[PDB]
RNA sequence: ACGAGACUCUGGCAUGCUAACUAGUUACGCGACCCCCGAGCGGUCGGCGUCCCCCAACUUCUUAGAGGGACAAGUGGCGUUCAGCCACCCGAGAUUGAGCAAUAACAGGUCUGUGAUGCCCUUAGAUGUCCGGGGCUGCACGCGCGCUACACUGACUGGCUCAGCGUGUGCCUACCCUACGCCGGCAGGCGCGGGUAACCCGUUGAACCCCAUUCGUGAUGGGGAUCGGGGAUUGCAAUUAUUCCCCAUGAACGAGGAAUUCCCAGUAAGUGCGGGUCAUAAGCUUGCGUUGAUUAAGUCCCUGCCCUUUGUACACACCGCCCGU
């Protein structure tokens, strides 16, 4: 088990649905390697271009 | 300091030797927080000594003072048995001798067949409350 | 439930038990004393009042709900 | 200095020293057994509270004069916890309050001024400001 | 008690804000005002928020007594 | 912008953040640092007006809870200021550095949110934005403090200080950090 | 054309306006009065619990009249580039809260509000009225709105200081609000001096909260039910205890299952105060102010609503209809 814990920036907020409006999709980029723009859902307020903490980067978590 | 005069007996009623003297006295029936707090004043005792402090030489004052309130200029309005339909003895009362009075006075209602006793004979509410919802424990 | 047996007196053994140890505590409050010992705060607040008089423990803040004391700058 | 530049909570304690030093105003025969109000459940722990109570009411006369029994009973009030029912406001004792004022009369501290309201004599003010010169001289915030 | 404090901390400030204009230079306002505003807005601007009325139904403005269901 | 940033008792400066993900929200020099923690009442207007209060101020606001205590702020101000003296005694460094490294150490990196995954509304592990991670811990640590001091003899400035000082070196000991992993642990258990 | 919106009231702020002994004045004159009450020998200073007539200065606060003010206006994004939205300096940024409220109805409540009333009942052994004593409150039970807590951020005790709506006396009718002095621990009492009220209550000098002592996790002093004895009040009558005071007994309860309600800003939530009922008076309700958050800026997942497209064997309309031993 390697432990890749990646920091990341959103670019734009996509939508805010999935259970009751709780979650929120974004297309977060990484800040430090302008690399895979993983589109993942987060729960809570999301500013414009705000930093983000992230355990595993390999979901894509899109419209399931 | 040393354990000198902790848990003891008086008026056949235990005394919580650990606590303060003021509320330890209240462990007896017929005495409350205030009646305790005044007799301590009239015996001229510092409240800030636990019960394991001062020996019998001081409580010997309290036991007699408590038994007879009137003799030490105790305002009679503290006393819980004033102008009773018994012999008009104006005195604070004490351990189970007091509950005898409670049995007596209730019996007085039940010996004459009055209203209040007639309800105590059943054990329901006597002060004229309701039992629509309350009355069940 | 179970008692805590926080006693209402001293015994000349527990007292000197206190006298060496605590002035090296960075945290000297009535709460931590009664956690360490099986004693009520009333004695400990008084015992700290006793000990404060000697000069072995110094004052940071004496407040209605809590008081704070520290080490005597032993080193 | 003046009373309006010093700590009031310690000031009343300071004057509680003075009336112990004079020690001749009066101490009522009932100080043992009264309650100081109709809402409290237990008389004060300090038995020498008359030096304290008379320190307050005399002090309050320095700031809102013309006060009789009422304006001294109104200040002495708090929750009147009827227990199950909600609490309320309940004024302090009447007689205990006036006996302070009469006792101050004997000491000539206060007087009944025009409008029938207790005020303070120009010698009476001297005592109140004098002790202020002592607490102030021994305490800087 | 707290209301008075939030008054005196404003009145004193707006006193000196108003003082320096009438007999001292306008810049003496701005060297002070900007240092005042960039610390706290309220020391210059009064708190507009004030308690609102109460409606029947609810001990407060917008709470409600519960509803009973058979 | 006064002569220097100071509490009059502690000093604000040199309080560092160990994440790039919590600045702009862990506010210790927004443009300043207030001498005394107590609001002006402006805040809570827009969804990100809540990230301009000092972190100490918001923690002051979250100590009021569970009935009898509600609405009494000056009582908390007393607790918080005392609680920082206690932390500075046990461990040293400015309790802001203790609190900062503590409030970081109690917010989960993840949560398990309901969403459609398997026909019925399942739970898919999700990610938590920075605001929800500071907000979770701040009310999570109060929960430990309120629970801890509910029946102990310990003074509140003791238990809150004792609880926070665990977190800055969090080792599965402080109630908040005990939960923090357990929030992640269950989150990683279902995906 | 109706409803919405538009309108009325309310809150914000206007160092501008006409004004104020029943308001502020308070800035002042320091016209005086007082304490060495302190740096100050002392004055000037700081204070007054104070004292003034108007021949002082007015209106910031106090009050309320006209005003005035905010309108997607300024700028930038997004938009079929129309309607409009998002963000920002400015500032009350269009956003305080209500009142008001259409079409068609319900066999929704009210004949116990009415000299508003149809019919029936009854009218002298009255179902009319008046009087007496009771009952509407009774206890193995289950219910629905609520106050109290279960405690140490707490309780007991002392000091401390702050509020806003109103309200208050002779009415076809019987008693109002209460300073101030004495008696009484208190609950209360006796002379009494104001008010038909910006005038005296009341500069409403309220509470939780602010600072000290005691209690020490223990059904403890948390809790204040129950029961006995006493002491006063209003009234023709308090007993089935009108209230209130005092001593005293000190129980149930260790933060509460299934369920379920209320809320998004000075709102939740805590504490206290008015009005209403009221001769005696609130655990209720109608209002006022103080202390002051966490959690949202969103979605139809649940209970529900509006419009459109489709389906029906429903039409007192799914609480429908309807099939067979």
């Amino acid at each position: 088990r390697v432990q890749p814990i990646k920091l990341a920036r959103v670019t734009k907020v996509l939508g805010r649905t999935g259970s009751q409006g709780q979650c929120t999709q974004v297309r977060v980029e990484f800040m430090d390697d302008t690399s895979r723009s993983i589109i993942r859902n987060v729960k809570g307020p999301v500013r414009e271009g705000d930093v983000l903490t992230l355990l595993e980067s390999e979901r894509e978590a899109r419209r399931l | 300091p040393e354990k000198f005069q902790h848990i003891l007996r008086v008026l056949n009623t235990n005394i919580d030797g650990r606590r303060k003297i003021a509320f330890a006295i209240t462990a007896i029936k017929g005495v409350g927080r205030r009646y305790a707090h005044v007799v301590l004043r009239k015996a001229d005792i510092d409240l800030t000594k636990r019960a394991g402090e001062l020996t019998e030489d001081e409580v010997e004052r309290v036991i007699t003072i408590m038994q007879n309130p009137r003799q030490y200029k105790i305002p009679d309005w503290f006393l819980n048995r004033q102008k009773d339909v018994k012999d008009g003895k104006y005195s604070q009362v004490l351990a189970n001798g007091l509950d005898n009075k409670l049995r007596e006075d209730l019996e007085r209602l039940k010996k004459i067949r009055a209203h209040r006793g007639l309800r105590h004979f059943w054990g329901l509410r006597v002060r004229g409350q309701h039992t629509k919802t309350t009355g069940r424990r | 439930r179970d008692k805590l047996n926080n006693l209402v007196l001293f015994d000349k053994a527990t007292y000197d038990k206190l006298c060496k140890e605590v002035p090296n505590y960075k945290l000297i409050t009535p709460a931590v004393v009664s956690e360490r010992l099986k004693i009520r705060g009333s004695l400990a607040r008084a015992a700290l009042q006793e000990l404060l008089s000697k000069g072995l423990i110094k004052l940071v803040s004496k407040h209605r709900a809590q008081v704070i004391y520290t080490r005597n700058t032993k080193g | 200095v003046t009373v309006k530049d010093v700590n009031q909570q310690e000031f009343v304690r300071a004057l509680a020293a003075f009336l112990k030093k004079s020690g001749k105003l009066k101490v009522p025969e009932w100080v043992d057994t009264v309650k100081l109000a109709k809402h409290k459940e237990l008389a004060p722990y300090d038995e020498n509270w008359f030096y304290t109570r008379a320190a307050s009411t005399a002090r309050h006369l320095y700031l809102r004069g013309g006060a009789g029994v009422g304006s001294m009973t109104k200040i002495y009030g708090g929750r009147q916890r009827n227990g199950v029912m909600p609490s309320h406001f309940s004024r302090g004792s009447k007689s205990v309050a006036r006996r302070v004022l009469q006792a101050l009369e004997g000491l000539k501290m206060v007087e009944k001024d025009q409008d029938w309201g207790r005020k303070l004599t120009p010698q009476g003010q001297r005592d109140l400001d004098r002790i202020a010169g002592q607490v102030a001289a021994a305490k800087k915030k | 008690h707290v209301a008075q404090i939030y008054a005196i901390r404003q009145s004193i400030s707006k006193a000196l804000v108003a003082y320096y204009q009438k007999y001292v230079d306008e810049a003496s306002k701005k060297e002070i005002k900007d240092i005042l505003i960039q610390y706290d807005r309220t020391l210059l601007v009064a708190d507009p928020r004030r308690c609102e009325s109460k409606k029947f139904g609810g001990p407060g403005a917008r709470a409600r007594y519960q509803k009973s269901y058979r | 912008t006064p002569d220097i940033k100071l509490f009059g008792k502690w000093s604000t400066d040199d309080v560092q953040i160990n994440d790039i993900s919590l600045q702009d929200y862990i506010a210790v020099k927004e443009k300043y640092a207030k001498y005394l923690p107590h609001s002006a009442g402006r805040y809570a207007a827009k969804r990100f007006r809540k990230a301009q209060c000092p972190i100490v101020e918001r923690l002051t606001n979250s100590m009021m809870m569970h009935g009898r205590n509600n609405g009494k702020k000056l009582m908390t101000v007393r607790i918080v200021k005392h609680a920082f003296e206690i932390i500075h005694l046990l461990t040293g460094e400015n309790p802001l550095q203790v609190l900062v490294n503590a409030i970081i150490n109690s917010g989960p990196r993840e949560d398990s949110t309901r969403i459609g995954r398997a026909g019925t509304v399942r739970r898919q592990a999700v990610d938590v934005s920075p605001l929800r991670r500071v907000n979770q811990a701040i009310w999570l640590l109060c929960t430990g403090a309120r629970e801890a001091a509910f029946r102990n003899i310990k003074t509140i400035a003791e238990c809150l200080a004792d609880e926070l000082i665990n977190a800055a070196k969090g080792s599965s000991n402080s109630y908040a950090i005990k939960k923090k992993d357990e929030l992640e642990r269950v989150a990683k258990s279902n995906r």
